[PDB]
RNA sequence: CACAUUCCAACCACACCUGGCGUGUGGC
C-alpha cells in the first residue's frame, strides 16, 4: 500500500543525494513500466503518486499524432470536439485507474528500475558537483587498473574514468597512489562512467604550472603555445608580459627547480620552456631550440616554413622521431619542412636564386 | 527470532523463485516438475532486531539477508504436477498475509 | 641495508635505487612492493636487514610489526613475528622494536625479525622490567609548557594568547569545542610548531583522522618531527586501527618514562568511526548512537594522566560542534566534562575574520594554581576580571592590541598592572 | 641465535537429510 510507499521514501540511505521528488518520480516509472507489462498492447501511463496527501492513480497518455498504429496511444491531431480536449497537440486521458503495484513481478521491476535510477542519479550527482572544476588538478586513488581505462576514486564515491589515450605509454598505475591529473571532460548522459581526468594534455601542463609556478596564475607569465609528445617531450612557449623576468630562470625555475619537478609529474618528460613571440621566424626558431638555426623560408599561400640546419646538428634540430620538429609542427601548426644539410643552405638566398 | 513466509530467498536466480507469488507461495495452477522451491521459508541463524528500513534496503540494495538459512520447502526430487490448492493457518496474532 | 632510510625517501629515489639493482620497470608498483623488490635483491646478495616496526597482536597469537608510511597497516614491508619471541621478550602492542629482519624465506611472504636490537628505544633488560600503564597513579601537571616562541612573528599571536587563555601542562587533558571552518587547523600547526620549539625532549604526536589528502600532506611537511594520519580512503577500519596503534605507542613511551603529547583531530570523526564499526547491543538513545560504542573514545580520552616518577601523556583533541548534526551534538554532550581543559573556539567571533578567536569567559583550566607560580596566577586572575566584563569581539581586539604593541607576556604583565 | 609457520581478481573446504522405536492398515 502507500504505508509502504512511505516506508520506502523515508527507509533510503541516501535521503537527499535522491530527494523525495526523484524519489517518486522513479516510483511512477516502475509503476509505468509494471503497467506496460501487465497488457500485452503498448499504452504510455503516469502514476502521480501524490507523495503527502493520497495514493497512486494511473492514467493514459495518448501521445497525439496522426499515425494510428497501436491505438491505444494514437489520437489524431484534431479530435477535440467531445471528451472536451479543445487541443492541438498533448491531448492526455485519464481513462484506467487504480493499477496494481505491489504484486510479484510488479515489486522485481520496480526494485530494479530504482536500482538503475539511484546508481544513476548518484553517479551525475558526483559528477556534476565536480564539473564546476573542470580544468583545475585533483587529487584522488585510482581504483582499479586495466589494459584500456583505469578508475579513479576523489572521496565520497566520486567516480573517475582515465582512457588509455589519457595515460601515457609508460604511464604507470596500481590501486593505492594518488595520481593526479586534470578534469577534462563531463558526460552527464553517460550510462557509465564520465568523470574524464587526464595527464597527457597540454592543459594538464599548464595546470601543473598553476600548482607550482607562482608566475603563472597572475597572468604576468602567459602560457602562450604548449606541444607535447607522452612521456617524451613537452615544448611549451610562455610569454612574459614584463621585461624583467626571463622564463629561463622563472618558469624553469633554479637550475631545474621546477621544470625537474613537472618532468617527475610527467614521468619523466623533456620540457623545453621557450619564449613566445609574435613573429614567426623567433616562434619556430624558439621551437626547434636548442640548435643553431640560419635559415628561415615562409609561405602564407602554402602555410609552410622551411628551416634548414646546418650541416651536423641534425640530432640536434631532427634528433629521435623528429621529435624536435614534429612538436614544433604541433606546436604553430605548420608544415615545417628540414631537409638540406649543406646545399641550399638558406633556401630563401639559395632557391630564388 | 521467528520464521518468515516471505518471497526474499538469497543465493539464487529468478527461474526458481519465478513461480512464487508476491507473499512468497508457488501461485494456484503453477506446474512443477522437479526440485523447486515453491514456498519461501526462512528462518534466522543469528542476530534478532533487524530494522525494518535496513529490511526494505536488503530487498533493494545492499547485501543478501544474512540470516535466512535457505531452509524453504521445495518439492521432493520425483515428484510432478500441477498445485491447484493453498491452505493457510494462523495463529492468532500473526499477521496475516495477504494470500491469507 | 636498513628500513628507515628506505622510508625517509620519496618514490624517485625509489625508482633510482632499483634502477641501481637493474630491476624491471618498477614505477608501477606501490612503494612498498617497490621496497620489498629492493630488500630481495640486496639480500640475494647475501645480505641482511635492519628494520624498525611498531607491533600489533591479533587474537591468531602472532605479531605483526608496522611502517608509518602506511600509518600502520598491512602490507608487505611489515615484519612478521612469532609469538614465541612475544612470549621471550615481553612485547605487546605499541611497543616499536628495531632490530636485525630477514626477506620471507622459501613458502613465506612476510619478514621475519631475527635479533631485537632496541625495544621502544632501549635494550630488552629494561623493557621487560616495564611498569603497566593502568598499574600507575594518575597526578596532575606542574612542568608548565611553555607556549610562547618569543620571536613574536605575525601569527604567534595564536599561541601567546594562550599562555594567558588557557595554560598548557605535562599530561593535560585538553578538548577542543569548535565550529568548522574556525582555524583549528593552522592552530594545531602553530601548538605543534610551539611545542617543539620550546619542548624538543618530548616526542611529538598528531592525529590526523578522517581527514583529506591536503592535509595530511600539509602537516607530515610542517610538523617538528615524526607524525601519523588516516584519510576517509579507507571505512572506520583504518581509522579504529591507527586508533589503537597510537594509543599503544604512546602507552608503551609513557611507561618507557616518555613524554607523549598527542594533539587529535577531530574526536567526533573517532567517535563516528567506532560507532560504525561495534554491533548494536540491542539498545540505542537519540541520535542514532550506540550507548556502550562510545566506551572507545572515553577510553582514549581518559588514557591521559601525569606519571609520579617520571613522564606524561597529553591528549588535545578537537571536537566538533555548530554542524547541524543533532548525533554529533550528543557525541559533545557526553563530552560536556571529561576534560580538564576546555579550547572554546566561536563561529561568530571567525566571522568577522580576525584570527584567533578565543571564548575567553568559556574557555579554562580546572585547578591551574598547580601549572604555573604565584604571580602569573594573580595576573591571569587580573586579565580575566578585567575581560569579563566586555564581551568577546571587543575582548579579543583588546587582547590582540595590547599583545600587538609588546612580544613576551611579561611586557603585557606590567602594562596590565 | 634457532624451532615452527604466514591471519587474504574468479574459485577449490565450509554439503544435506529422519525406519529413535512402536502401532495401525493394506498388498505380494
Amino acid at each position: 500500500m502507500n504505508k509502504e510507499i512511505l516506508a520506502v521514501v523515508e527507509a533510503v540511505s541516501n535521503e537527499k543525494a535522491l530527494p523525495r521528488e526523484k524519489i517518486f518520480e522513479a516510483l511512477e516509472s516502475a509503476l509505468a513500466t509494471a503497467t506496460k507489462k501487465k497488457y500485452e498492447q503498448e499504452i504510455d501511463v503516469r502514476v502521480q503518486i501524490d507523495r503527502k496527501s493520497g495514493d497512486f492513480d494511473t492514467f493514459r497518455r495518448w501521445l497525439v499524432v496522426d499515425e494510428v498504429t497501436q491505438p491505444t496511444k494514437e489520437i489524431t491531431l484534431e479530435a477535440a470536439r467531445y471528451e472536451d480536449e479543445s487541443l492541438n497537440l498533448g491531448d492526455y486521458v485519464e481513462d484506467q485507474i487504480e493499477s496494481v503495484t505491489f504484486d510479484r513481478i510488479t515489486t522485481q521491476t520496480a526494485k530494479q528500475v530504482i536500482v538503475q535510477k539511484v546508481r544513476e542519479a548518484e553517479r551525475a550527482m558526483v559528477v556534476d558537483q565536480f564539473r564546476e572544476h573542470e580544468g583545475e588538478i585533483i587529487t584522488g586513488v585510482v581504483k582499479k587498473v586495466n589494459r584500456d581505462n583505469i578508475s579513479l576514486d576523489l572521496g565520497n564515491n566520486a567516480e573517475a574514468v582515465i582512457l588509455r589515450e589519457d595515460m601515457l605509454p609508460r604511464e604507470n598505475f596500481r590501486p593505492g597512489d594518488r595520481v593526479r591529473g586534470v578534469l577534462y571532460s563531463v558526460r552527464p548522459e553517460a550510462r557509465g562512467a564520465q568523470l574524464f581526468v587526464t595527464r597527457s594534455k597540454p592543459e594538464m601542463l599548464i595546470e601543473l604550472f598553476r600548482i607550482e609556478v607562482p608566475e603563472i596564475g597572475e597572468e604576468v607569465i602567459e602560457i602562450k603555445a604548449a606541444a607535447r609528445d607522452p612521456g617524451s617531450r613537452a615544448k611549451i612557449a610562455v610569454k612574459t608580459n614584463d621585461k624583467r623576468i626571463d622564463p629561463v630562470g622563472a618558469c624553469v625555475g633554479m637550475r631545474g627547480a621546477r621544470v625537474q619537478a613537472v618532468s617527475t609529474e610527467l614521468g619523466g618528460e623533456r620540457i623545453d620552456i621557450v619564449l613566445w613571440d609574435d613573429n614567426p621566424a623567433q616562434f619556430v626558431i624558439n621551437a626547434m631550440a636548442p640548435a643553431d638555426v640560419a635559415s628561415i623560408v615562409v609561405d602564407e599561400d602554402k602555410h609552410t616554413m622551411d628551416i634548414a640546419v646546418e650541416a651536423g646538428n641534425l640530432a640536434q634540430a631532427i634528433g629521435r622521431n623528429g621529435q624536435n620538429v614534429r612538436l614544433a609542427s604541433q606546436l604553430s601548426g605548420w608544415e615545417l619542412n628540414v631537409m638540406t644539410v649543406d646545399d641550399l643552405q638558406a633556401k630563401h638566398q639559395a632557391e630564388a636564386h | 527470532g521467528p520464521e518468515e513466509i516471505t518471497a526474499d530467498i538469497p543465493n539464487v536466480g529468478e527461474a526458481a523463485l519465478s513461480k512464487l507469488d508476491e507473499s512468497g507461495i508457488v501461485y494456484i495452477g503453477a506446474e512443477v516438475t522437479g526440485g523447486d522451491i515453491l514456498v519461501g521459508k526462512v528462518t534466522p541463524k543469528g542476530e534478532t532486531q533487524l530494522t525494518p528500513e535496513e529490511k526494505l534496503l536488503r530487498a533493494i540494495f545492499g547485501e543478501k539477508a544474512s540470516d535466512v538459512k535457505d531452509s524453504s520447502l521445495r518439492v521432493p526430487n520425483g515428484v510432478s504436477g500441477t498445485v491447484i490448492d493453498v491452505q493457510v493457518f494462523t495463529r492468532d496474532g500473526v499477521e496475516k498475509d495477504k494470500r491469507a | 641495508m636498513n628500513l628507515t632510510e628506505l622510508k625517509n625517501t620519496p618514490v624517485s629515489e625509489l625508482i633510482t635505487l632499483g634502477e641501481n639493482m637493474g630491476l624491471e620497470n618498477l614505477a608501477r608498483m606501490r612503494k612498498q612492493d617497490i621496497i620489498f623488490a629492493i630488500l630481495k635483491q640486496h639480500a640475494k646478495s647475501g645480505e641482511d636487514i635492519f628494520g624498525d616496526g611498531v607491533l600489533e597482536i591479533l587474537q591468531d597469537g602472532f605479531g605483526f610489526l608496522r611502517s608509518a608510511d602506511s600509518s600502520y597497516l598491512a602490507g608487505p614491508d611489515d615484519i612478521y613475528v612469532s609469538p614465541s619471541q612475544i612470549r621471550r621478550f615481553n612485547l605487546r602492542t605499541g611497543d616499536t622494536i628495531s632490530g636485525k629482519i630477514r626477506p620471507p624465506k622459501e613458502g613465506e611472504r612476510y619478514f621475519a625479525l631475527l635479533k631485537v636490537n632496541e625495544v621502544n628505544f632501549d635494550k630488552p633488560e629494561n623493557a621487560r622490567n616495564k611498569i603497566l600503564f593502568e598499574n600507575l597513579t594518575p597526578l596532575h601537571a606542574n612542568s608548565r609548557l611553555r607556549m610562547e616562541r618569543g620571536n613574536g612573528s605575525t601569527e604567534d599571536l595564536t599561541a601567546r594568547v594562550l599562555d594567558l587563555a588557557s595554560p598548557i601542562g605535562r599530561g593535560q587533558r585538553g578538548l577542543i569545542v569548535a565550529p568548522p571552518k574556525a582555524g583549528k587547523t593552522m592552530l594545531l600547526q602553530n601548538i605543534a610548531q610551539s611545542i617543539a620549539y620550546n619542548h624538543p625532549d618530548c616526542v611529538l604526536m598528531v592525529l590526523l583522522i578522517d581527514e583529506r589528502p591536503e592535509e595530511v600532506t600539509e602537516m607530515q611537511r610542517l610538523v617538528k618531527g615524526e607524525v601519523v594520519a588516516s584519510t576517509f580512503d579507507e571505512p572506520a577500519s583504518r581509522h579504529v586501527q591507527v586508533a589503537e596503534m597510537v594509543i599503544e605507542k604512546a602507552k608503551r613511551l609513557v611507561e618507557h618514562k616518555k613524554d607523549v603529547i598527542i594533539l587529535l583531530d577531530s574526536i567526533t570523526r573517532l567517535a563516528r568511526a567506532y560507532n560504525t564499526v561495534v554491533p548494536a547491543s540491542g539498545k540505542v538513545l537519540t541520535g542514532g548512537v550506540d550507548a556502550n560504542a562510545l566506551h572507545r573514545p572515553k577510553r582514549f580520552f581518559g588514557a591521559a594522566r601525569n606519571v609520579e616518577e617520571g613522564g606524561s601523556l597529553t591528549i588535545i583533541a578537537t571536537a566538533l560542534i555548530d554542524t547541524g548534526s543533532k548525533m554529533d551534538e550528543v557525541i559533545y554532550e557526553e563530552f560536556k566534562g571529561t576534560g580538564n581543559m576546555e579550547l572554546h573556539l566561536s563561529r561568530k567571533i571567525a566571522e568577522k575574520r580576525v584570527f584567533p578567536a578565543i571564548d575567553y569567559n568559556r574557555s579554562g583550566t580546572r585547578k591551574e594554581e598547580l601549572l604555573t607560580t604565584q604571580e602569573e596566577l594573580q595576573k591571569m586572575w587580573i586579565l580575566r576580571k578585567i575581560i569579563h566584563p566586555m564581551g568577546e569581539i571587543d575582548a579579543m581586539e583588546f587582547l590582540i592590541n595590547k599583545l600587538a604593541m609588546t612580544k613576551t607576556n611579561d611586557d603585557f604583565f606590567e602594562m596590565m598592572k
